[PDB]
RNA sequence: AUCGAGAGGA
């Protein structure tokens, strides 16, 4: 995304563009496309090189002004003050790859767990392909009862592994029990 | 360092005394200065020990490197083992590495050592100097496939 | 497939390690364990 | 890829629910917890074969052989 | 195969622990003011609350297994409420004239303190504790 | 493809037979009883039924390997008591009880109105 | 090399039977058992030829020699019947 | 009524009967509990001869679907066990022959129920094998789906059997199973951070028991006997004869116990 | 190194592994398809005709069975494909190649096999499945788990090849490993929660599963213990019921830190005559340590007996656990709110002692403290608060943590769990680092593109406030990726350098043979050693125990081992003997305890001039703390009775004693001088413990009692002889090279690095130093 | 496996009798060790039964994103609300006796996969068969009914036990074993033999 | 079958 001054600092996507292109998304009028996006300046391609000169916010909701009551359970998220900024994150959820993106709450574990199960989740069991019926592939294997699991990360819509899942929802109850 | 001595009531008491330690190392000049106690300076290199101290002491100071390697992760190894493994790398003149330079140019053998490395180049040399293996050690009766002279096969066995 | 389909590969002084760089353009969790660990990374 | 006969872990006909299920949020516009209740699924061991069941099969028969 | 030992105690210090099922008591003889001691007690079958009396007993009979209690026949020794049965592990000198004993009832502790029992309590395994309300 | 048949969990085989009596060594008048292809189910049942009555000191069951479809039974009695009767009459109070059951349930059934 | 042997009167090895020559000798034993050799004790009911030779070398029966040897090339001859086990 | 173990019924369907076990021992309701759910037989598919399969599934998919299926066995005493008959590989006093044909003629996709299983087999008069619906539309359980042109034929020979054999003979759902629920017995440390009381919630039976009061202490030779069981069927047996068989079972195999014994 | 060092072999097997308790611990289950194929050849006897005629019966396709028939002439005969597969009549002499049955012994072993302890006999037992079953007290020495582990079965195929297993590389004798001389196998997680659960104060056993638990150990004698309360209800203690499985005669003393005898936290641990009398059990007791009751019963009682203890201890305590339950929650990672109010108020703390030093140190009032520059002086005073802080919240938490916890009670087992896991689930994961330093600067004077440039804040160089619970923020998640990257590369790195090193011991020291006089040489017949380990003695039957004579004040010292038969209040009193009046005087008894006293002092100064840290606690063969325990029980002393020993008795039989301690036994005064030094600390050890004072007056001996010590003392010593034939070399490499497998990371190089400048000599050391005093 | 790097074998299967179970009468899938939970410090898995039970419970998708601000006390409130505890243990019943499992039971929905490592497709044992034709050796692999490599660390392993006999039958009993005859002058494998 | 290259497993 990109910030500029409007005002004062505050991003250039608006309100007014997700509802023309969630209408767009609905119809599934003149479509309100990614591209639509990109050439009308509202976001930027920033590489490595380039991250050098600019100051990124992470969430939007670094550009309210501040001047209490709170969820002691909520996470601890410290004052960003920073205020000469350029871009704001598109959302932080995305850094992750493709793998990655699978687990729940990969913020809440140890990153060596998260890389085994990244690597054990190319692992998994499931339906790689709705035409195996067809497909004469050396290996096969397939589940017959898929599930789409009860914990989704947000990012699994464009995954499509709520249309294709690869696990199913165990009753797992942890306990000492026989010693098996 | 809160040093144990003895005090004259033959009771034991912690002494703290003022150490010094050195970011560099040069023994033959810092023993040999006054005001210091040079009966009981140490270095963390044992190579340097063995051209000062003798070549008893750069084996003590290499057997303490070793238990203070395995007491950082609060391991124990009792004494034989690391004793063992010293004193084989000090059972020549000096520290006997345990690389290909080392031990490993010994005569132990000619089928031994072509085990470890230069598999080639040492049955070469073998071969050039007219080497006579005893056969007597483990690796050469295992490569002729024969009971190798181990605990079990330490003795022979005749009838009454 | 997907991850097979956006996989890398370092021929080869610290290239291994996650550097900050790698921030949003690389996964800083997806990697094979042991042997050339970190060396394939996926975007 | 298909609606299970019984539940994992129960072992309730659970078969007969999923043709229903569809139409009394597609018809009846009711929500997933209330058109899992009405059709005598509580114990939730019953209740997640029915909501994470995704049925394949409707992908399968588009092709012709 | 008789008693060998009977004093009344009133008790001074309660103290519950982490536990819950159990509570060390720390009790005095009473107007015969020399001789202490402390138990381990199971709230939970004998609730011994703070400040009570209760009558202390010690005996030694009344191997072969242990058959529950079978009928009436089978006569109980007990006048009490309250059973336990342990082992002696070690007898402790604190001063001269002024012994220590050590019972253990399968982990339920026992210390006693005094100079009057000393013809009676033997490093001997049995030995039966009773306590009376 | 090592796994064992199914059905071997309940169906003797091969001479196999349903219960082997062994008497105990260091016990003075007890019995251990080798039942076959029979569970928990029974066992504890029998065994609870059996602290029922007065006249056993002893009674306890136990299944050394949940893989195999057996369980032991030890049982140590009074003097004249061949402990085979103490089984036997806790058998049959459970049958008793049962048969009880069966029918005040029937009673209260039909006395049900749907 | 000419008669390295050392005469019994005067020798210093291990009167101990080590686990190593015990093993040896019990695996000896269970060989020539096994093929059908003769056997030197009224044999408790057993038919497993390791636990005969157990029970041989528990009643000094084995007519065995450990000929412990030397770096030097000298050596020693130790009996079954000598040699002490613990 | 009669003497020992006294039931009070509170809910009564054709789907489950929830009561009260009153005045046992612990040991005979969880053995009741084991047998209602896993020893009286029913019956079920156990071989499937398949002609014709152009299905988007597997053979053996579809006859792992077919096993499970519920089918009526009220009169299922009078069908012997494959095993016990003297037939070759199965009769009509042994064994029940379903089978099944169906085809996509429609260009909209063709559902294969559960009532399309016609029995073939002679019943010799007995309430055996009727394939259980009750959906309240008429059809049967979901076995398959068809696109134009793809044909299913088979047979289904259905035997007798029990649930630890496999368990689409199972024929008991759920055993609703709980006692002492003020828990005045101990048989249970509540897991506490600030008070056992408020985190834990009242179970639906605390109504029908006394409450005990902080006061009373521990009752200490209390053994528990009352218990507040629910049993659910699938169809296969109506909740009334699920519980009553399995008592029987549970009789009928002391009984054996006891013939054994008479062997010996 | 391929094809002639090791190669690939003939009646081998591999699978998965699994654990089933109801498995001895020397047992492994083996599938039925492996038995069906590995084959052991048997000879046709009187002994075996009549089984193995049925076995070549039975055919080739189900076990028992077998599979081969060979004759005398040598043709192999395929009972798979045969006409006289039945018709068969064996002759004498014949081969019968049977499927291999129960209580054969097999070799089992994990790849990798660092551990000479890693490749174990182990007795068959033919299992429905297709895993191999072992015990959960056997992961130790494989270092294996339950999650995909596989591992290897060799059969033997010859009798003495069985005998090898049987007797050298069978299970129980590997219980005692030379390194660390102790026990490598001991009790395990699962085993270990229930036990001490089982062993609260709190937790009482009724009476039917108190006869099911007697039943379940199966060496039970049928003698239902005494219960600890009878009148109200007979309950019994955990501790009650667990004493059946530890075997008559055992004996363990040991307190920790708070240990009175009325142990007011159940601290420490009594074992009277294999009878528990108080104290929790936990690792420290029953796990793999140095002095517990593996290595007690494994020394007394002997290997089977230990077998048998695990087997009867796991078939108890699982059997109490599976009816009482447990599991883990995440209940156990809330502490109370005033708790994690306090947690972030110190974090704050922590965050504002941090900024007031940045803005010190940008005002160039900055003390850099001596060797150290300024930006070193000001990384070390941040990292040193925030790990403070950190360490801190998390003691806050395992204080506030209820004494129910799972996770709590986890780790008063020591089954899983440690402090460090509390405070990163539930406090503050911490501040992560990459090559030593915080997070390094990638863009130019910053961490990431979100932060400001030249932002030394605690927040922008990788501290992570929020706690696991909580959950981290992208930055902090980020930074904890970059940790653990380098985690994952150093472990992959120094697994490998590791392995390098251990060959290159291993192929160092192969030679290295105890040979039969007792001088440690190898293949060229250089000695390396003229004693083994310097005192000839086996690293197993080794203990840790203390040199009491050192330590403490002089008169005490005199107080408890000088004797003056000539004073009225320095004389063993006539309570202690019937001797007593008699000896008063007597100036010939008096100079042999005045030789005593003389010989006493002179070792105490001759300890104190060795061991000059005045540690006494060492590892010697004999443990007479343990024997003598023996003797008071065993002639059951009462401390009551006179001894009926002379004082030349005590003296006389030490001295002659200490001259049959053999090591060496040679026939000349070098030999003589060699074994008269390599016994001196065991014999100093010896006079300390057999002092006339201490015997007479710490523990009451008879004669008889005496005798029995003096020869079971002689006994264990020439037992704990090392034996001739040990290969050492090779058992040195590992002892050294499985230890450094579990190495990892206040500025020297330090594990791994350190032994690779050590090893090979490293004249470029990276951080040399010269200690100097 | 799950999804947070849980690994796992199965050790046995259990029938639905003797599995433990609630007061609802429902019975768990899988019952896994609580002892793999704290070295690992996989807070996902515990946090995720909780939002699979209530999302299973109430009719919903548990939203599990990274950096969203799902506390577990509104999971909590919830799981209160919907007439469950509100750390998400569950009174459980051992199904041997139903005596009351002093210990209550963490117990919920989670999901789980099946890796693609199944035993019989793992499972081997040779005892003889094929042979390299060059270092008349036994062949590698399974697809051959290959054998096994007593590899020099494991030759260093049985060293240390003083096993020679064993060393010999694995070296050539067991494998590639060779009669050479030579020449005591010539002492190499070049003398001529005419056996029968 | 021989050689070599890959992705995986503990
Ligand atoms: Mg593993
Ligand atoms: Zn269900
Ligand atoms: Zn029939
Ligand atoms: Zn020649």
């Amino acid at each position: 995304f990109i910030v500029e001054d409007d005002g004062h600092k505050e991003l250039k996507v608006r309100k007014g563009h997700i509802a023309k292109l969630m209408a767009t998304e609905y119809q599934d009028v003149e479509e309100y496309t990614w591209s639509s996006l990109l050439n009308e300046g509202l976001v930027e391609y920033i590489d490595a090189e380039e991250e050098e000169s600019i100051l990124i916010a992470m969430q939007p909701e670094d550009l309210e002004p501040a001047e209490l009551d709170v969820d002691p359970a909520k996470r601890i998220r410290v004052s960003h003050h920073a205020t000469t900024f350029t871009h704001c994150e598109i959302h932080p959820s995305m850094i992750l790859g493709v793998a990655a993106s699978i687990i729940p709450f990969p913020d809440h574990n140890q990153s060596p767990r998260n890389t085994y199960q990244s690597a054990m989740g190319k692992q998994a069991m499931g339906v790689f392909l709705t035409n195996y019926n067809v497909r004469m592939d050396t290996m096969a294997n397939i589940l017959y009862y898929p599930q789409k699991p009860l914990g989704t990360t947000r990012a699994m819509e464009y995954l499509k592994f709520r249309e294709l899942p690869a696990g199913q929802n165990a009753i797992v109850a942890i306990a000492c029990y026989s010693g098996y | 360092y809160d040093r144990k001595v003895p005090s004259p009531t033959g009771e034991y008491v912690k002494e703290p005394e003022w150490v010094l330690e050195t970011d560099g190392v040069n023994l033959s000049e810092v023993m040999t200065v006054p005001g210091i106690d040079p009966t009981r300076i140490y270095t963390n290199s044992f190579i340097d020990i063995m051209e000062v101290l003798g070549i008893e002491a750069g084996r003590a100071a290499l057997y303490k490197e070793v238990y203070n390697v395995i007491a950082s992760d609060g391991s124990y190894v009792n004494y034989r083992h690391m004793a063992l493994l010293v004193d084989v790398m000090t059972t020549q003149g000096g520290l006997t590495s345990v690389t290909r330079h080392g031990f490993n140019r010994s005569n132990t053998g000619a089928l031994m050592r072509c085990s470890f490395e230069e598999t080639v180049e040492i049955l070469f040399e073998a071969g050039a100097s007219a080497e006579l293996d005893d056969c007597r050690g483990v690796s050469e009766n295992v490569i002729l496939g024969q009971m190798a002279p181990i605990g079990t096969g330490a003795f022979d066995v005749m009838i009454d | 497939t997907l991850s097979h389909l956006r996989r890398t590969n370092t021929p080869i002084a610290k290239p291994r390690q996650l550097h900050n760089t790698h921030w949003g353009l690389v996964c800083p969790a997806e990697t094979p364990e042991g042997q050339a660990c970190g060396l394939v990374k996926n975007l | 890829m298909i609606v299970p006969v019984r539940c994992f872990s129960c072992g309730k006909v659970v078969g007969d629910k999923w043709e229903s299920y569809l139409n009394l949020l597609q018809e009846d516009e009711l929500d997933e917890g209330t058109a899992l209740s009405r059709l005598g699924l509580k114990r939730y061991c019953c209740r997640r074969m029915i909501l994470t069941h995704v049925d394949l099969i409707e992908k399968f028969l588009r092709y012709n052989p | 195969s008789n008693t060998l030992f009977d004093d009344i105690f009133q008790v001074s210090e309660v103290d519950p622990g982490r536990y819950n099922k159990v509570c060390r008591i720390e009790a005095a003889s009473t107007t015969q003011d020399q001789c202490k001691l402390t138990l381990d007690i199971n709230v939970e079958l004998f609730p011994v609350a703070a400040q009570d009396s209760l009558t202390v007993t010690i005996a030694s009979s009344l191997t072969r297994s242990w058959r529950p209690p079978q009928a009436g026949d089978r006569s109980l020794a007990d006048d009490y409420d309250y059973v336990m049965y342990g082992t002696a592990y070690k007898f402790e000198e604190v001063s001269k004239d002024l012994i220590a004993v050590y019972y253990s009832f399968g982990g339920l502790l026992m210390r006693l303190e005094g100079n009057y029992r000393n013809l009676n309590n033997l490093k001997q395994e049995n030995a039966y504790l009773l306590i009376r309300r | 493809m090592n796994a064992p048949d199914r059905f071997e969990l309940f169906l003797l085989g091969e001479g196999e037979s349903k219960l082997k009596i062994d008497p105990d060594t260091k016990a003075p008048n007890a019995v251990v009883i080798t039942f076959e292809k029979e569970d928990h189910t029974l066992g504890n049942l029998i065994r609870a039924e059996l602290l029922n009555d007065r006249k056993v000191l002893f009674a306890a069951y136990k299944v050394e390997h949940p893989f195999f479809a057996r369980f032991k039974l030890r049982i140590q009695t009074t003097e004249g008591y061949d402990p085979k009767d103490a089984l036997k009459n806790a058998c049959n109070s459970i049958i008793n009880k049962l048969g009880a059951l069966k029918t005040n349930f029937e009673t209260e059934w039909n006395l049900q109105t749907l | 090399l000419k008669e390295k042997a050392i005469p019994k009167d005067q020798r210093a090895t291990t009167p101990y039977m080590t686990k190593y020559e015990r093993a040896r000798i019990l695996g000896t034993r269970a060989l020539q058992i096994s093929m059908n050799a003769p056997v030197f004790v009224d044999l408790e009911g057993e038919t497993d030829p390791l636990r005969i030779a157990m029970k041989e070398l528990a009643e000094k029966k084995i007519p065995l020699v450990i000929r412990r040897y030397l770096p030097d090339g000298s050596f020693e001859d130790w009996s079954v019947e000598e040699l002490i086990v613990d | 009524s009669e003497e020992g173990p006294q039931v009070k019924i509170r809910e009564a369907s054709k789907d489950n009967v929830d009561f009260i076990l009153s005045n046992v021992d612990l040991a005979m309701a969880n053995s009741l509990r084991r047998v209602m759910i896993a020893e009286i037989p029913t019956l079920a598919i156990d071989s499937v001869e398949v002609e014709t399969n152009t299905t988007v599934l597997a053979d053996e998919f579809i006859a792992h679907r077919l096993g499970l299926i519920p089918l009526q066995s009220m009169d299922i005493e009078q069908l012997e066990y494959s095993r016990d008959c003297f037939c070759e590989d199965h009769c009509d006093k042994c064994s029940v022959v379903l089978t099944l044909q169906a085809f996509g003629e429609s260009e909209s996709t063709t559902n294969v129920y559960s009532k399309d299983l016609v029995i073939v087999s002679n019943l010799m008069g007995r309430n055996i094998g009727h394939p259980i619906i009750q959906d309240k539309e008429g059809n049967g359980v979901l076995i398959c789906k068809l696109r134009k042109g793809q044909e299913l034929k088979l047979t289904c020979v259905a035997k007798k059997g029990i649930a630890k054999e496999h368990a689409k003979w199972g024929p008991a759902a759920a055993i609703e199973f709980e006692y002492d629920p003020w828990n005045k017995l101990k048989h249970t440390d509540y897991w506490y951070e600030q008070d056992s009381a408020k985190e834990w919630p009242q179970s639906k039976n605390c109504e029908y028991e006394d409450p005990p009061n902080e006061g009373d202490p521990f009752d200490y030779k209390a053994q528990a006997d009352t218990f507040y069981m629910n049993v659910e069927s699938v169809g296969s047996i109506p909740v009334d004869q699920v519980v009553v068989r399995g008592i029987d079972t549970l009789q009928k195999k002391v009984a054996s116990i006891l013939l054994a014994l008479t062997q010996m | 190194r391929g094809n002639l060092m090791g190669k690939r072999v003939d009646f081998s097997a591999r699978t998965v592994i699994s654990g089933d308790p109801n498995l001895e611990l020397d047992q492994v289950g083996v599938p039925k398809s492996i038995a069906k194929t590995l084959t052991y050849p048997e000879v046709v006897t009187p002994y075996n005709i009549d089984r193995l005629t049925q076995l070549v019966r039975n055919g080739p396709n189900e076990h028992p069975g077998a599979k081969y028939v060979i004759r005398d002439s040598g043709d192999r005969i395929d009972l798979r494909y045969s006409k006289r597969a039945g018709d068969i009549q064996l002759q004498y002499g014949w081969k019968v190649e049977r499927h291999i049955m129960d209580n054969d012994p097999v070799l089992f072993n994990r790849q990798p096999s660092l551990h000479k302890m890693s490749m174990m006999a182990h007795r068959v037992k033919v299992i429905p499945y297709s895993t191999f079953r072992l015990n959960l007290s056997v992961t130790s020495p494989y270092n294996a788990d339950f999650d995909g582990d596989e591992m290897n079965l060799h059969v033997p195929q010859s009798e003495e090849t069985r005998a090898e297993l049987s007797q050298l590389c069978a299970v129980p004798l590997q219980i005692v490993s030379p390194q660390s001389n102790k026990p490598c196998m001991g009790i395990v997680q699962d085993t270990l929660c229930g036990i001490r659960k089982l062993t609260l104060r709190d937790t009482f056993i009724e009476l039917d599963q108190v006869l099911n638990m007697l039943y379940w150990v199966p060496d039970w004698d049928g003698v239902i213990p005494t219960p600890a309360i009878i009148k109200p209800k007979p309950l019994w203690s955990g501790k009650q019921i667990l004493s059946v499985a530890i075997p008559n005669g055992i004996h363990l003393q040991r307190f920790d830190e708070g240990t009175t005898l009325l142990s007011p936290k159940d601290n420490g641990m009594l074992i009277i005559d294999g009878q528990i009398i108080f104290g929790v059990v936990e690792k420290k007791t029953v796990g793999s340590s140095n002095g517990g009751l593996i290595h007690v019963v494994t020394r007394e009682k002997g290997p089977q007996v230990c077998a048998k203890l695990f087997g009867n201890i796991q078939k108890v305590v699982n059997f109490w656990l599976l009816h009482n339950g447990f599991s883990t929650g995440i209940g156990d990672t809330i502490a109370d709110g005033p708790t994690m109010r306090e947690i972030t108020e110190t974090i704050a703390e922590a965050k504002k002692k941090v900024l007031d030093v940045t803005k010190e140190a940008q005002a160039n009032l900055l003390t850099a403290k001596h060797g150290m520059t300024l930006r070193e002086s000001f990384e070390d005073n941040v990292v040193r608060f925030l790990n403070e802080a950190r360490d801190k919240a998390g003691r806050l938490a395992e204080v506030n943590l209820k004494d129910l916890n799972n996770v709590k009670q986890m780790v008063m087992a020591g089954s899983k769990g440690s402090f460090i896991n509390i405070a990163q689930m539930s406090a503050c994961v911490g501040q992560q680092s990459v090559e030593g330093k915080r997070i390094a600067f990638g863009f130019v004077d910053r961490t990431l593109p979100h932060f400001s440039k030249d932002d030394y804040s605690p927040e922008s160089k990788g501290f992570v406030e929020n706690s696991y619970l909580r959950g981290l923020t992208p930055q902090e998640f980020f930074f904890h990726a970059m940790g653990g990257r380098e985690g994952l590369i150093d472990t992959a790195v120094k697994t490998a350098e590791t392995g390098y090193i251990q060959r290159r011991l291993v192929k160092a020291l192969e030679d290295i043979m105890v040979h039969y006089d007792n001088t440690t040489r190898n293949s060229l017949g250089n000695v390396i050693q003229f004693i083994y380990g310097e005192d000839g003695m086996d690293a197993a039957h080794i203990e840790k125990q203390s040199l009491d004579t050192i330590g403490g004040s002089d008169a005490a010292f005199e107080k408890r081992y000088r004797v003056d038969l000539l004073n009225t209040d320095h004389t063993l009193d006539p309570s202690l003997l019937e001797s007593g009046s008699e000896i008063l005087g007597d100036l010939k008894l008096q100079v042999l305890l005045d030789e005593e006293y003389k010989q006493l002092v002179k070792d105490r100064k001759f300890l104190r001039e060795v061991f000059v840290d005045g540690e006494a606690n060492w590892p010697l063969p004999v443990n007479i703390r343990r024997i003598i325990q023996n003797a008071q029980q065993t002639f059951h002393i009462d401390h009551t009775k006179p001894s009926d020993l002379t004082i030349k008795d005590i003296v006389l039989g030490v001295k002659d004693l200490q001259e049959n301690l053999l090591v060496l036994r040679g026939k000349n005064e070098i030999i003589q001088n060699a074994q008269r030094d390599a016994v001196t600390l065991f014999c100093c050890l010896l006079r300390s413990r057999l002092a006339t004072r201490r015997v007479l007056q710490e523990y009451r001996l008879t004669k008889q009692a005496f005798d029995w010590v003096l020869s079971n003392i002689e006994a264990q010593f020439l037992r704990s002889v090392v034996h001739p034939g040990e290969m050492v070399g090779v058992l040195a490499a590992q002892s050294i090279g499985e230890p450094a497998t579990q190495m990892t990371l206040k500025k020297v190089t330090s594990g791994v690095p350190r032994l690779k400048e050590i090893l090979n000599v490293a004249k470029n050391m990276k951080t040399p130093s010269l200690t100097v005093y | 496996a799950s999804r947070h790097g849980q690994k796992g074998t199965i050790g046995i299967t259990y029938r639905r009798e003797d599995m433990p179970f609630t007061a609802e009468g429902i019975v768990p899938d899988l019952i896994i060790n609580p002892h793999a939970i704290p070295s690992r410090m996989t807070v996902a898995h515990l946090i995720e039964c909780l939002l699979s039970k209530v999302a299973a419970l109430s009719g919903n998708e548990g939203d599990a994103s990274p950096f969203t601000d799902i506390t577990v006390e509104g999971i909590s409130k919830l799981l209160r609300e919907h007439g469950y505890q509100s750390r998400g243990f569950e009174v459980m019943y051992n199904g041997h006796t139903g005596k009351k499992l002093m210990a209550q039971i963490f117990f919920g929905p989670t999901y789980y996969q099946r890796l693609r490592h199944m035993v019989d497709d793992k499972i081997h044992a040779r005892a003889r068969g094929p042979m390299q034709v060059l270092t008349r050796q036994p062949v590698e692999g399974r697809s051959r009914d290959g054998g096994l490599r007593f590899g020099e660390m494991e030759r260093d392993c049985m060293i240390a036990h003083g096993a020679a006999s064993f060393l010999k039958e694995r070296l050539m009993e067991a494998s590639d074993a060779f009669r050479v005859h030579i020449c005591g002058i010539c002492g190499l494998m070049t003398v001529i033999a005419k056996l029968n």
